[PDB]
């Protein structure tokens, strides 16, 4: 199951 | 992803504690939170947890997670009666998912320092039965009769706090005298 | 024995030629499972692996959201980092993120990993204790700020600690057959030449799996190491590795160099003379 | 904030409507949900950003666009009864840290059949009992507006012309006067307390305001009876001393 | 940094002429990740070439695998034509099944 909180560099 | 908020209400004296289960059902969610709904007004966000915690506390808000029974809770004490208020249990499945759950009806009841009940009837400025002054342990039962109508408790505050509930019928002979027929003592006035 | 899930992303800006070209793959041990990629027909995650192909299609809902979450999170940092660096809108650059964890023999927890690279150098990674982060140079910085202040690692914690591995144990398990195995290598030896003077000896390993191999030549009980040529671990294409160690050696020496091969499935590693 | 338009609407099965949806926080992800008694809220669709929409629970009925990341229109493209409920539009900024997502208004729609259904209410207010005032010390006036249909009303009390607060109570939600009855009209109450003797001043003048949302200035209206059009409708009462 | 692929071509079973295998070109190492790969037959390009995701080892670099279906023979000579910005020209790497 993927990560769900990415966020902009 | 279902969440599943069983028990639609819940009412708690002031002062005491009041506990607002949730479960779940997808493996797939990771994030957990509670919002808090007022009448007429959006869903509020009231507090979070993450996926491996098991307990997390903003003043008076106390949220439990358990995974092994994929179960949420929030503890709300001590409960004051500006916490009424429909809470929504939630969680995400990614940030750009959310789930939402069927919600409970808080009712924190006002403490009533010296309460008489009684039923009054108010005829039209130009008759309706009220019964107040109660104690927030009576539960106020509707209509009986499909041509009689009764409304919810609610609770009315000054800058004293008291309990109504009104009925009304376009019959004959009605008489506040019955109307409230279901739960309740005293005061039947002349 | 241990075991990892591990997911990597690509996205190479195309300026002018289009939207960034976005590559997303995710791995259990040495087997790639799922995939994504910009210019495919789909716009779905898809499986490529069997085991997988059995969830649910909430499975690849959910996972074709989140992962279009990545694609677009590295087509705004594409162009933020343009601006960090002061660089071309005209050039074509990458950026790329690794990330997974790691469970001992126990199943449970080990490490976690989350690692970005922007032109091919490390740009930013979180520490292995799951709460700060090492920034390369001064734009690094400006994200680790920007990160701190949300809290990101928090949520990376929660998700390498908790749910990554409670995904791969479900991966292990259901996929049980293919991921919990041992392919030892099926070694053998050859004899090139094409001299009266010099034959090169070959020694090889076959269908192995997973890819850690150790291959070294000695002579007369002396490491090999600089006169031996390695290649480099390959894929064979169905789900185990090849690799080969070759040594020149002038006639009549045969006899006095030996292979030696060390791999998992190896219960005591191997010794292969040219008899 | 999240800003919604219309709070209240009435349509006749086959009318299209849209809902409007801004946000001036520069968020990039907004949704549509709508709350209903059995199962709390359900998305109809989202949209992770400009340009780019995606279907949810129940999408079935609504399409939705997203040309600008400020506004994210809701639209019906031919009403039916089932879509009868409480829209909320929501926000958040995910890829930033903003996961947690914030809630508009919310827009009350009702759905009818025939728009002969639609009926404004008739609003009395019942003044206070003898024997309260006589027992307790206190007044209780109570205000009740009947007979309307759609469910959308706000009722308000003034005294002395300027509004009032304090003392009031008012139900939550109308109750439907007729049950078996699918078209039903509704029925609302509401209590204002004060002291006897504010109320045995006859200079105090107490005032129940209704306000009703019904027909607009376009909607069609071939009938004898007045155009239920949305119009507020009172009744008072007078400080006595009896 | 610009680093240049390092190629090998071969098929994943034992070469054995008339038998159906599978014929492999593996390039990795390289920076960035734009690369043409072809995999021919006497000169000419084979038609239906597949390859793997892109990926990309613990020093970023990216490796693919180029696959094509084919019966080995005494007389027909396979090979790899790769070409990337570190490569002056097209690097041709011929398949020799003793490596």
């Amino acid at each position: 199951l993927l990560f769900g909180y990415p966020v902009y560099v | 992803q279902q969440v599943k908020q069983n028990s639609p209400s819940l009412s708690v004296q002031e002062g005491r504690i009041s506990i607002l289960n949730c479960d779940y059902t997808n493996s797939m969610f990771d994030y957990f939170l509670w919002y808090k709904k007022y009448p007429a007004e959006g869903p509020t966000f009231l507090i979070s947890i993450s996926s491996i915690k098991d307990k997390n506390a903003d003043g008076r808000f106390t949220v439990f997670l358990n995974k092994s029974a994929k179960h949420l809770s929030l503890h709300i004490v001590p409960s004051q009666p500006g916490d009424s208020a429909v809470y929504f249990c939630a969680a995400m499945e990614g940030a750009q998912k959310l789930v939402f759950g069927q919600g409970t009806r808080l009712t924190i009841n006002p403490n009533i320092q010296n309460p008489d009940p009684a039923v009054y009837q108010l005829r039209d400025s130009k008759s309706v039965c009220l019964f107040t002054d109660f104690d927030s342990q009576t539960n106020v039962s509707q209509s009986k009769d499909s041509d009689v109508y009764i409304t919810d408790k609610t609770v009315l505050d000054m800058r004293f706090k008291s309990n109504s509930a009104v009925a009304w019928s376009n019959k004959s002979d009605f008489a506040c005298a019955n109307a409230f027929n279901n739960s309740i003592i005293p005061e039947d006035t002349f | 024995g241990s075991h990892s899930m591990r997911y990597f992303f690509t996205s190479v800006s195309r300026p002018g030629r289009g939207e960034p070209r976005f590559i997303a793959v995710g791995y259990v041990d040495d087997t790639q499972f799922v995939r994504f990629d910009s210019d495919a027909a789909s716009q779905r995650m898809e499986p490529r692996a069997p085991w997988i192909e059995q969830e649910g299609p909430e499975y690849w809902d959910g996972e074709t959201r989140k992962v279009k979450a990545h694609s677009q999170t590295h087509r705004v940092d594409l162009g933020t980092l343009r601006g960090y660096y002061n660089q071309s809108e005209a050039g074509s650059h990458t950026v790329q993120r690794m990330y997974g964890c790691d469970v001992g023999s126990d199943w449970r927890f080990l490490r976690g990993y989350h690692q970005y690279a922007y032109d091919g150098k490390d740009y930013i990674a979180l520490k292995e204790d799951l709460r700060s982060w090492t920034a390369a140079d001064m734009a690094a910085q400006t994200t680790k700020h920007k990160w701190e202040a949300a809290h990101v690692a928090e949520q990376l914690r929660a998700y390498l600690e908790g749910t990554c591995v409670e995904w791969l144990r479900r991966y292990l398990e259901n996929g049980k057959e293919t991921l919990q195995r041992t392919d030892a290598p099926k070694t053998h030896m050859t004899h090139h030449a094409v001299s009266d003077h010099e034959a090169t000896l070959r020694c090889w390993a076959l269908s192995f799996y997973p890819a850690e191999i150790t291959l070294t030549w000695q002579r007369d009980g002396e490491d090999q190491t600089q006169d031996t040529e390695l290649v480099e671990t390959r894929p064979a294409g169905d789900g185990t590795f090849q690799k080969w160690a070759a040594v020149v050696v002038p006639s009549g020496q045969e006899q006095r160099y030996t292979c030696h091969v060390q791999h998992e499935g190896l219960p005591k590693p191997l010794t292969l003379r040219w008899e | 904030g999240v800003t919604q338009t219309p709070k209240f609407q009435v349509l006749k099965t086959g009318q299209s409507m849209t809902l409007q949806c801004a946000q001036d926080m520069n968020h990039e992800y907004m949704s549509w949900y709508r709350q209903d008694p059995g199962m709390g809220l359900r998305l109809i669709h989202y949209s992770v950003g400009a340009g780019i929409t995606d279907q949810g629970e129940v999408p079935n009925g609504y399409n939705v666009s997203r040309s600008t990341t400020e506004d994210f229109p809701l639209r019906l493209l031919s009403a039916a009864p089932s879509q009868t409920s409480v829209y909320f539009c929501a926000s958040s900024y995910p890829g930033g840290g903003f996961y947690e997502q914030y809630f508009g208004p919310g827009t009350r729609l009702t759905v009818t059949e025939d728009l002969k259904n639609v009926f404004p209410p008739e609003v009395a207010v019942f003044e206070p009992s003898e024997a309260e005032i006589s027992h307790t010390q206190k007044a209780t006036l109570v205000c009740l507006a009947t007979g309307f249909y759609p469910d959308h009303v706000e009722l308000s009390w003034w005294v002395n012309g300027k509004e009032v607060h304090s003392g009031v109570s008012t139900d939550p939600q109308p109750l439907k006067e007729q049950p078996a009855l699918n078209d039903s009209r509704y029925a609302l109450s509401s209590r204002l307390r004060v002291s006897a003797t504010f109320w045995q001043d006859p200079r105090n003048h107490f005032r129940c305001q209704v306000q009703f949302y019904g027909l607009s200035e376009n909607d069609e209206w071939t009938q004898d009876r007045a155009k239920p059009v949305t119009q507020i409708v009172s009744a008072e009462a007078w400080g006595r001393a009896d | 940094i610009q680093r240049t692929p390092k190629i090998q071509v071969y098929s994943r079973h034992p070469a054995e002429n008339g038998k159906s295998n599978f014929l492999n070109c593996y390039v990795s190492g390289f920076h960035p990740s734009d690369i043409e790969v072809d995999l021919l037959k006497n000169g000419e390009r084979i038609e239906k070439v597949e390859h793997s995701d892109l990926s990309f080892s613990k020093d970023w670099s990216f490796y693919l695998l180029y696959y094509t279906e084919f019966t080995p023979t005494e007389k027909d000579e396979y090979a790899c034509r790769v070409n990337h910005v570190t490569l002056s020209q097209p690097k041709i790497v011929k398949w020799d099944r003793d490596m």
